[PDB]
């Protein structure tokens, strides 16, 4: 689906992200889509990612 | 123990002085929120993003 070739697929396996690539909240933190402890911990003191 | 903490030393839950049950604690929505204006010259709409 991701219309990637199979080098990018492993290149986007291989970085984490570190679970930073997150932006909304409600909902429980997403249904738990967003690391709560990280992502949600930081953006309860007005720290967000665009 | 009377009151839960989290990483900022605020705190994420409370005991109950009465009914002695354990209630969580989260902060009620909040965010940025952006004007898309097409310019005045143009037109006095704008969007709204929150």
């Amino acid at each position: 689906p991701s219309k990637r070739s199979p080098i990018e697929d492993l290149l986007f396996n291989k970085v984490t992200l570190a679970d930073a690539g997150f932006i909304k909240q409600y909902g429980d933190c997403l249904g738990d889509i967003a690391a709560r402890d990280l992502i949600c911990a930081q953006k309860f003191n007005g720290l967000t990612v665009l | 123990q009377q009151f839960g903490r989290d990483i900022a030393d605020t705190t994420d839950a409370v005991r109950d002085p009465q009914t002695l049950e354990i209630l969580d604690i989260t902060p009620c929505s909040f965010g940025g929120v952006s004007v898309i204006t097409p310019g005045t010259n143009t037109s006095n709409q704008v969007a709204v993003l929150y």
